[PDB]
């Protein structure tokens, strides 16, 4: 498998891991996910409303459910922010 | 190790 | 670091590796990036124009260049397809 | 390894 394929699999298996048989994640799931997979970020975000605000944007329909694609939209936004930051300050 | 540190600069 | 951070780095460094200092991919870089990452995918499409059609949806501006965010829409597009297949047939 | 599986059946 290539590195790209291992990476895509890790992101697929991640979401499933926190989503359960129910196939989606609640806000209770986003937080944990975010805690165990991005440790230096919510805690370093100073605010206590961290997760709620993430989810605001993830949940159009306010049904309290985050599915795969919206999950991907989270990762996309974090990855593109890091890339922006990398190209300017580090590349 | 580099994404971890940049996330910290976004945090 | 977490698995997720490792996955994101690997995608962002994968971009930078085929794009070089110029910071963007061209059609040729896109095809080499698919040949080396995802070599079971292209060739199993039976279409020798596959790359060209991918490039076509990715070049909003028709300027022949694929930035980080279009490359990312391409990876989301494959990841989300991989997950719809996996939920239905493999879990 | 399963992503490599899958990608082959989408192709």
């Amino acid at each position: 498998p290539s590195q790209m394929e291992h990476a895509m699999e890790t992101m697929m298996f991640t979401f499933h891991k926190f989503a359960g048989d129910k196939g989606y994640l609640t806000k209770e799931d986003l937080r944990v996910l975010m805690e165990k997979e991005f440790p230096g970020f919510l805690e370093n975000q100073k605010d206590p409303l961290a997760v709620d605000k993430i989810m605001k944007d993830l949940d159009q329909c306010r049904d309290g459910k985050v599915g795969f694609q919206s999950f991907f939209s989270l990762i996309a936004g974090l990855t593109i922010a890091c890339n922006d930051y990398f190209v300017v300050h580090m590349k | 190790s580099t994404v971890h540190e940049i996330l910290s600069k976004l945090s």
